């Protein structure tokens, strides 16, 4: 009672019902470094301008 | 002469005080900027001296032709 598959049938992506649990960390990766603090707050003008030698702006 | 041309001593006094306050603020800000630059260069945790690295949005995550990867 066996019927051979047609073209493209054996190349399909199927779905599998299994009972073993998903590996939550399969790459055995350790803890990632903490990111740097980002920019917060509104931008304000520079205090007394450039502060480059004698320039007052 | 002192009424027409010259300036009041109080005006020069308070003007000098304003100038001194502004310049002391500028000098303190310059020293703080030097210290901040030294610390950011040494530690590398600040917004400056952030040399670029490889962007991780380029990594392919789809399954490959070989399971061991």
């Amino acid at each position: 009672g066996w019927v051979r598959p047609d073209l493209g049938e054996l190349s399909k992506v199927t779905k599998v019902k299994t009972d073993r649990p998903l590996p939550e960390n399969p790459y055995h990766s350790r803890a990632r470094p903490e990111p740097n603090p980002e920019v917060e707050g509104d931008l304000k003008p520079a205090r007394h301008g450039s502060r480059l030698f004698f320039w007052t702006m | 002469i002192a009424r027409t041309f010259f300036d009041a001593p109080e005006k020069n006094y308070e003007r000098t005080m304003a100038i001194l306050q502004i310049e002391s603020e500028k000098a303190e800000l310059r020293l703080k900027e030097l210290e901040v630059r030294r610390l950011m260069r040494a530690k590398g945790d600040g917004p400056w001296f952030q040399y670029p690295t490889i962007d991780k949005a380029l990594i392919d995550h789809s399954p490959k032709a070989t399971p061991d990867n």
